[PDB]
DNA sequence: GACTTGTACTGGAACTCACGTGAACGAATGTTTTTAG
DNA sequence: CTAAAAACATTCGTTCACGTGAGTTCCAGTACAAGTCTAGTC
């Protein structure tokens, strides 16, 4: 070989046998070193008309058969052999020569506190803006983008990353581009600013006022909390309720409170029933600190004895005279405003009760316990993909009209083939 | 029956009629053969390389 | 608003038909050149 | 010097290979319409 620093060894597949063996003799006239057979000894390997991907699937396949330390060739076309051929000598080798965030909230675990607070406020107060307008849909979409935006483990400042979160197209993209590349978004400032959705978020915080409600007196020209107070008479008792102890209600509960009003209602519950447990469900179940209603669930873990454990709980704690507001003033479930005495005087909480069986108790706490859009989630993805039916109750199947009780949480998700997830990853 | 071409017959430059012209007497060839490997009879293609 | 399902349109590709170019092969027929007697 | 044989030149029919234009029909893509979005109590 005149060039002994040089081993060149071709390609049948596509090159054909004519073709290689016609280069091989034309290489051999000009001095060059070609091997028949593949070996440590070639140095550069030539294709041809062969996609650069399809070519390292070959250099894998000879790389296991080779012993190791071997330094591997370098992958080459045709050009450079030919180039190489017409000018006489090997020209220099140029660069010519040479599962995943699942769309379901239920299957993402969801920390409390993330790393998209200004976007995940931005989704939710248009998510709140078109609720308003009247849109349901438009509504759940932005909060399952807000919800995607919330799970991710990394904080986003490029909007490369939002190709393969799920729930956003072109209106959400955008939102998320203006908030990125200019900060303040300018549809947020416009919908923010604007008074229809001031007075619907005053309107909507009072409680036993709706969308419809809040909607229907703006259409009417009420503009300000006060004047609702000056014709007190087209208000029901929950709206008369609400704007009364507006003030108390407005402000967040703090944990204090929380521990206060479970220490009085399983003193109660004890009274009246003894052995009755009660467990704190809601949004401190999930490790939030503050709040805008404390939720217990109570039940009994003997069976068949909580028939109308409700009514005589609710009486006794009036007769203690603690209940502003009783949602009948049987039944097991009942809404309430609370008299909490603070120890410095009193402020207004709402405390909501809810009875179920032991049976009914897993149902019960998982559906008590996960924010709306977990257990919306959730639902939809039971009755789509499984085909079964979920609900605070039980889970149902139509094919085969047998209830899928179970004993504990864990169960409930085990059934569904979904992996668990603990109460504090279940927000949104 | 099928057009052989569409054309325009110019008795001026500003004068122009559409035709078709259709060949009623045509020659009868036999099928083309196609090449098959002996091995398996599975079809083959013949391509034209010039280096 | 985003996704999923179903319906309708439609511009281009595939296929067929026909013609023209270029080449090889046999086949013939004739004509020209070389060698033997 | 003459005759026989070999070689060369030209023509003709056939087959094969490719390329290119035109006409007809199928199909994969794109556009758009409509439905859905959780479940229950009171
Ligand atoms: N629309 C709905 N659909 C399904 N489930 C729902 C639901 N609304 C509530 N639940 C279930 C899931 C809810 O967790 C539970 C009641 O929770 P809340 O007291 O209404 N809101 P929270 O206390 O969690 O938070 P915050 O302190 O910010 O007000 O009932
Ligand atoms: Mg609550």
């Amino acid at each position: 070989t005149r060039f002994p620093g040089v081993a060149i060894y071709l390609v049948e597949p596509r090159m054909g046998r004519s073709r290689r063996a016609f280069l091989t003799g034309l290489a051999r006239s000009k001095g060059f070193r070609v091997l028949d057979a593949c070996s440590s000894e070639a140095t550069h390997v030539v294709m041809e008309e062969t996609s650069a991907e399809e070519a390292v699937s070959w250099q894998e396949r000879r790389m296991a058969a080779a012993p190791p330390g071997c330094t591997p060739p370098a992958l080459l076309d045709i050009s450079w052999l030919t180039e190489s051929l017409g000018a006489g000598q090997p020209v220099p080798v140029e660069c010519r020569h040479r599962a995943w965030m699942p769309a379901y909230a239920c299957q993402r675990p969801t920390p409390l506190t993330h790393h998209n607070t200004g976007l995940s406020e931005a989704l939710e107060i248009l998510a709140e803006a078109a609720g308003f307008e009247g849109s349901e849909g438009r509504l759940l979409t932005f909060c399952r983008a807000a919800s995607v935006l919330k799970a991710l483990p990394s904080p986003v400042t490029t909007l490369s990353q939002l190709q393969g979160l799920p729930h956003f197209g072109e209106h959400s993209s955008r939102v998320v581009q203006e908030l990125l590349e200019h900060g303040v978004c300018e549809e947020v400032e416009r919908v923010r600013r604007s008074e229809r959705y001031q007075t619907m978020k005053l309107f909507t915080q009072i409680f036993g006022v709706g969308v419809k409600t809040a909607d229907r007196w703006y259409r009417e020209g009420l503009r300000t909390l006060d004047d609702l107070r000056e014709q007190p008479q087209k208000l029901t008792q929950q709206q008369k309720a609400g704007l009364q102890h507006h003030q108390d209600l407005s402000t967040p509960v703090l944990r204090s409170d929380v521990d206060a009003l479970q220490q009085v209602v399983e003193e109660a519950v004890g009274q009246a029933l003894p052995g009755a447990t009660v467990t704190l469900t809601g949004g401190f179940r999930r490790g939030k600190l503050q709040g805008h209603d404390v939720d217990f669930l109570i039940t009994h873990p003997k069976e068949g004895q909580e028939a109308g454990l409700l009514p005589r709980v609710m009486c006794r704690l009036q007769d203690q005279g603690l209940i502003l507001y009783h949602q009948h003033q049987a039944f097991e479930r009942s809404f309430c405003i609370f008299r909490l005495p603070q120890p410095p005087s009193w402020k207004a909480v709402r405390v909501d009760l809810v009875v179920a069986p032991v049976s009914q108790f897993p149902f019960a706490l998982l559906g008590w316990t996960g924010s709306k859009l977990f257990q919306r989630e959730l639902r939809r993805f039971s009755r789509k993909e499984k085909g079964l039916w979920l609900n605070s109750h039980g889970l149902f199947d139509p094919e085969q009209k047998t209830f899928f009780q179970a004993a504990s949480e864990e169960d409930i998700f085990r059934h569904l083939g979904l992996e668990y997830l603990p109460p504090e990853q279940r927000n949104a | 029956k099928r057009a052989l071409s569409r054309l325009k017959l110019k008795l001026n430059k500003d004068i122009v009629i559409s035709v078709g012209i259709y060949n009623l007497v045509q020659k009868a060839l036999k099928p083309p053969p196609i090449k098959l490997y002996r091995e398996t009879n599975e079809p083959v293609k013949t391509k034209t390389r010039t280096f």
